[PDB]
DNA sequence: TTGT
DNA sequence: ACAACTGCGATTAC
RNA sequence: GUAAUCGCA
């Protein structure tokens, strides 16, 4: 269960999302989520 | 079941993130992580003292973690050690970028 | 990575930038699955910022402003269409939500799908 | 890894054989140097660990 | 197809597992099978003796109903908003004696509270007919109990429930309270569910460590046994209740997972709270006023009982199969039988024979006191295949007590026989 | 305040954001018959009844109506203080309820079933009032127009009601682009007005 | 840490006894620091 | 927390409980009165502290486990970050119209002449199509 | 030097 | 009288 | 093994 965002994502929004993911799923899932996000970000850049 | 999640799970298993998941699962059942570290160290020391020649390419700490995971109902390879079936031949090593 | 994410989730030209004349005198693509939209983007059928409609399976997790429907179409038979800013919610006389279509771009659905698939792949690899 | 001559000598043997490396109990050469220096300065320094079991003082040299 | 205790029953609905699953409840290695008595938990995998416990159930805290034991009533599954008069009803209760009332009120409000797991879970809960508690019992059942003390206590508990319902749920009460229990039968059923499915465990959430009474879903579907295979452990980091198999025990496919309620209580408390009785209860007490005293050491020797008086078990290793007469019944007998131990003095056969004959006479007297026999009770039981669960529980309690007395007589006879070898 | 607690089993309970509306229901097979003679408004989840503001002539006879809801979804971000604490909270937040009388009080299962878009009753939670909507019939035919081809367009936060033919409708993309273009034009003119050359200029 | 000779002379004349309940004390002595894994519980 | 917080008969949070963002939001919503919390100040020792006096660990989000050295951590967490007249303008081109009798003449600090204002005044920028105040 |  | 960033690497001069 | 001097980040 994750929200769907239709607005611009910035550094503060990313930090908030990472904190909420650490709170909900824990650091273990957040590590893989962050790796996938980094891969997608590099690809799109 | 997502249709296009084969390669992701394959890479998660091959890379070694299973070890991190198992460490988190075993730390979710312990009050103080320092005592858990000391217990794992003592168990690995006992394993090494029991069979010296057994280890050297297989890690006793990974063996302890795999035994603890297998005793909990989760199947894990012995000491999290896997071999590449697609290796070309002897003396050929993969280059991990 | 921040630049890539910002380009993904930035949005699209909405007002005078997308159209030269007022549409009063007178978006198009409809995708049932996110996989179809991502495949169409890979095949260069639709651009990164090109708007589209995506059908959702009764979740209503899209964050948006507390804004009433801009226009509501009610037919004789009982089915009323509620047009919102970023989504369309068709319902019937029985107050039953028949269909929900989200209006977004490939970037937002790509980010959502990659996060969801990371979580699901972690959960599957655990077993 | 730094200063303990005996332990360091034993580390290579234990690694080549494969046995577990015991925890060093003796003071490093840096501490021993200090003691020697301070005692050249006419100042003493003794470890003097006390056993909780039998209440005995044991000097570590 | 090997015959197993799970095979005789039928599998449960897929939905029962599913509602928990979408809410993070997880089950590993177990299957839920429904039957005439009710839902039960069975194994679906062969488990060899393990060094440490294995978690079969992980039950989150957000699906549970928990009330603290002490005076500050803290609802960690906080479904009751502030200012609601249901808290005024809950707080207007004695802290020590009456705890089922607050759990019943909380369960009723959870049934009323929207988007709650208990709203869906109540459908699988046993109905008024399926419930075996003696609160939902007629006077005929209490009379058939043939025990005046237990019948009086159950009647007093029913009276307390009715009085509490009549006091708190008056006409002037707001509609939000009235819709909870419009009829007193609903409140009695809520109290029955609270009493028959309550767990008393110590839980730690955040920095606070407290003891509380909790209603945990999917953990009340495990039956009772005096040799348990699992226990209710608590995990504070994930804030989940976990059921773990006992370490060093071998579980085979088809076995029934069981947990122990009230370890060390007589059948009276079981029949009072859960409406259940067991013939092999090792803690049953039979009041014998005879001056005679049997020898405890020779009794435990001839019946191969080893351990301290606080922990008795049959050493089947010395038993070498054969004797299966030994069970919890003889343990409860040795516990309740009058015994004498004077250093290392050896027992006298004539005195012990007089003692066992006096005990057999007293046991025959006590058995004649009940206006029924084991065969009559068994015939009445088999004669009624479908009937009230309370009457069946009553006749089963009678039959279990009669069988316990008969087995005490038989054990005394076997002792008298084997002492002379 | 009426000071007597009514039996809500014989009433239609309509929930709003800040109010609850009760309308008496005559015995009927399908719960679509409304009696507007007796009606009450209550605070959210409160048993203290009151009399609503009748701001329009209400029907004094039994009529068959269809209920609808108008509002906006409030998707918030609740603070996470637990491991499995929810990531989001979604609320419907109904604001206005529309009651559309069935044509000739016909049942839904009848072979000929149509909604009478000329008799609309709205309920507002903010004002605690029920009134009759003002529609603007623009479909040719006057009062003899067939009801099988009608479309009720509701705009301006439930304040504009228009009856137009079904074929003469705009797709959601069209109205979304229209509103976006209008807002963008207004904002762009507001931004460019401050420039010292806005007077001698041309919007192209 | 700042005035080594002064505090050394003062402790020498007094005869102070230090119980190694601190981190740098075990660091200088070259032993297990009573922090984390070094804290016996 | 070191003392229970009561809003009427109900207790929002008891003693020895770890405050969280939800608890703070509930407190600011219910307008709680001064709250008693634990702190390294109220500890009973100066050589060491306890888990409850310190509180939640900054690393993971639970009570500090026994053996953790919070002293060093605080020093590093303090040292590492140690490295780091409104002017009204005309909205459009136009004439200015205002009543000069209400304003008092004065001399600005820039040597220019100006009108001092001490009471709410309305000035109108008269443009081709609109008026601004 | 700069300040302690 | 006392102290004023952390380390690394290169050279030449004793 | 110590100094001097420069560079590095």
């Amino acid at each position: 269960n994750l929200v769907f965002h239709n607005k611009a994502i910035n550094g503060t929004a990313m930090k908030r999302l990472i904190s909420r993911l650490i709170d909900h799923f824990g650091m273990a899932y957040t590590s893989h989520i962050l790796d996938q996000v980094k891969t997608l970000g590099f690809q799109q850049a | 079941r997502i249709p296009f999640l084969e390669e992701q799970v394959r890479k998660i298993r091959d890379g070694g993130k299973l070890l991190t998941m198992d460490i988190h699962r075993l730390l979710l059942n312990e009050d103080n992580r320092f005592d858990f570290v000391n217990e794992i160290a003592a168990e690995a020391k006992q394993y090494v003292e029991n069979n010296r020649d057994e280890y050297g390419a297989k890690k006793a700490i990974l063996h302890v973690l795999s035994n603890r995971m297998n005793d909990a109902g989760v199947y894990r390879a012995e000491a999290y050690m896997e071999s590449d079936p697609f290796k070309p031949g002897p003396g050929y090593m993969k280059d991990e970028l | 990575m921040l630049i890539g994410l910002y380009v993904l989730t930035s949005g699209n030209h909405r007002g005078i930038c997308v159209n030269r004349y007022n549409p009063c005198n007178r978006k198009e693509p409809f995708f049932s699955n996110s996989y179809d939209a991502i495949g169409a983007y890979r095949q260069k059928r639709i651009n990164l910022d090109s708007p589209l409609w995506l059908r959702w399976r009764l979740d209503q997790r899209v964050i948006a402003s507390r804004e009433t429907p801009i226009e509501v179409h009610y037919e004789s038979l009982g089915t009323f269409y509620e047009i919102y800013g970023h989504y369309l919610i068709v319902r019937s006389l029985k107050k039953q939500i028949l269909f929900i279509y989200i209006r977004t771009t490939v970037g937002h659905i790509a980010l959502y799908r990659e996060i969801e698939e990371a979580i699901q792949g972690f959960s599957r690899a655990y077993s | 890894k730094s200063d303990h001559i005996r332990a360091r000598q034993e580390v290579l043997g234990t690694t080549i054989i494969g046995g577990t490396i015991p925890n060093p109990e003796d003071a490093p050469e840096s501490f021993r140097l200090l003691v020697r220096e301070l005692r050249s300065l006419a100042l003493e320094l003794n470890h003097f660990l006390v056993s909780e079991k039998n209440f005995q003082i044991n000097r570590k040299e | 197809p090997h015959d197993t205790p799970a095979s005789q029953l039928e599998l449960a609905d897929p939905d029962f597992y599913k509602i928990g699953y979408v809410r993070s409840f997880r089950a590993y290695g177990i299957e839920f099978r429904e039957g005439p008595d009710g839902y039960g938990v069975f194994a679906s995998r062969d488990v060899e003796p393990l060094r440490r416990a294995r978690v079969i159930m992980e039950i989150p805290l957000e699906l549970m109903l928990t009330i603290s034991k002490k005076l500050p009533w803290m609802f960690f599954p906080d479904i009751i908003p502030v200012g609601h008069p249901i808290f005024d009803i809950i707080n207007s209760t004695n802290p020590e004696t009456d705890s089922d009332l607050r759990l019943a009120c909380l369960l009723l409000y959870a049934f009323d509270c929207k988007d709650n797991f208990w709203q869906l879970y109540g459908d699988f809960l046993p109905s008024d007919d399926e419930c075996t508690s003696f609160l939902l019992a007629t006077e005929e059942d209490l009379l058939e109990l043939q025990d005046e003390k237990l019948a009086s206590t159950m009647r007093e508990q029913q009276q307390r429930a009715l009085e509490f319902w009549e006091k708190n749920w008056h006409s002037a009460v707001p509609l939000k309270i009235k819709r909870l229990a419009r009829d007193p039968e609903r409140f009695i059923w809520a109290m029955c569910i609270a009493q028959s499915r309550s767990i008393n465990l110590q839980m730690r959430i955040g920095a606070l460590v407290q003891d509380a009474n909790l209603l945990v879903p999917y953990a009340d579907m495990m039956n009772h046994s005096f040799q348990p295979n699992c226990f209710f452990h608590w995990r504070f980091k994930d804030r989940m209740l976990e059921v773990m198999i006992n370490a060093g025990q071998r579980i085979r496919k088809g076995d029934e997972m069981t947990v122990d309620y009230m370890a060390g209580q007589k059948n009276n408390f079981f029949m009072q709270r859960y409406g259940f009785s067991s013939p092999v209860n090792p803690w049953d007490v039979i009041h014998f006023t005879g001056d005679a005293k049997i020898h405890l050491d020779t009794f435990l020797s001839v019946f191969n009982i080893s351990g301290l008086p606080g922990e008795y078990y049959h050493n089947s290793r010395l038993s070498n199969d054969g004797d299966s007469f030994v069970d919890g019944a003889i343990i409860a007998a040795a516990r309740t039988l009058p015994t004498w131990s004077d250093g290392d003095l050896p027992p006298i056969p004539s005195l012990e024979r007089k003692a066992v004959k006096e005990l057999q006479e007293e046991c025959h007297q006590m058995l004649a006191e009940f206006p029924t026999t084991s065969d009559e009770d068994q015939k009445i039981l088999d004669s009624m295949p479908d009937c009230r669960r309370t009457l069946e529980a009553a006749i089963k309690y009678r039959l279990h007590r009669k069988l316990l007395i008969e087995k005490v007589i038989q054990a005394l006879d076997i002792y008298q026989d084997r002492i002379l070898f | 305040i009426v000071d007597y607690r009514i039996n809500e089993e014989e009433f239609h309970k309509i929930s709003l954001l800040d109010c609850d509306f009760f309308i008496r229901k005559p015995p009927d097979p399908d719960n679509d018959v409304y009696d507007f003679r007796e009606m009450y408004v209550t605070p959210p989840d409160t048993d203290i009844y009151a009399i609503p503001r009748v701001l329009a002539p209400m029907p004094q006879k039994y009529i068959r109506c269809a209920m609808s809801d108008y509002g906006c979804y409030n998707v918030t971000e609740p603070p996470i203080d637990a491991p499995r604490d929810p990531m989001y909270k979604s609320e419907r937040e109904v604001s206005k309820v529309f009651l559309t009388k069935h044509y000739r009080n016909r049942r839904a299962g009848d072979p000929e079933f149509a909604l009478d878009f000329e008799e609309i009753y709205v309920i507002d939670s903010k004002t605690k009032s029920i009134t009759r909507a003002k529609v603007v019939v623009t479909v040719p035919g006057g009062r003899n127009r067939d009801r099988k081809n009608d479309l009720l367009v509701i705009r301006d936060n439930g304040n504009s009601f228009k009856i137009i033919p079904s074929e003469e409708r705009d797709d959601p993309t069209t109205v979304i682009e229209k509103e976006e273009w209008k807002k963008s034009r207004q904002d762009m003119e507001r931004h460019l007005r401050k420039l010292r050359d806005f007077s001698v200029s041309n919007w192209f | 840490f700042q005035e080594t000779a002064r505090v050394l002379a003062k402790a020498a004349l007094r005869g102070r006894i230090d119980w190694l309940k601190g981190l740098k004390e075990n660091v200088v002595l070259g032993g297990v620091i009573p922090v984390g894994t070094g804290f016996k519980g | 927390l070191a003392d229970d917080i009561y809003m009427g008969p109900r207790c929002i949070a008891t003693r020895n409980q770890d405050i969280g963002i939800g608890l703070v939001n509930r407190f600011i919503t219910f307008r709680a009165q001064p709250i008693s919390i634990r702190t390294p100040f109220t500890c009973r020792s100066t050589s060491w502290i306890c888990r409850l006096c310190y509180g939640r660990s900054p690393t993971h989000g639970d009570l500090v486990e026994l053996g953790e050295a919070v002293g060093i951590i605080a020093g590093q967490s303090i040292g590492e970050p140690g490295t780091q007249a409104e002017h009204v303008r005309a909205p459009s081109n136009g004439k200015i119209k205002f009543n000069e009798d209400l304003v008092h003449p004065t001399r600005t600090r820039h040597g220019h002449p100006a009108f001092l204002c001490s009471i709410d005044l309305y000035v109108t920028i008269e443009s081709e199509d609109i008026l601004h105040n």
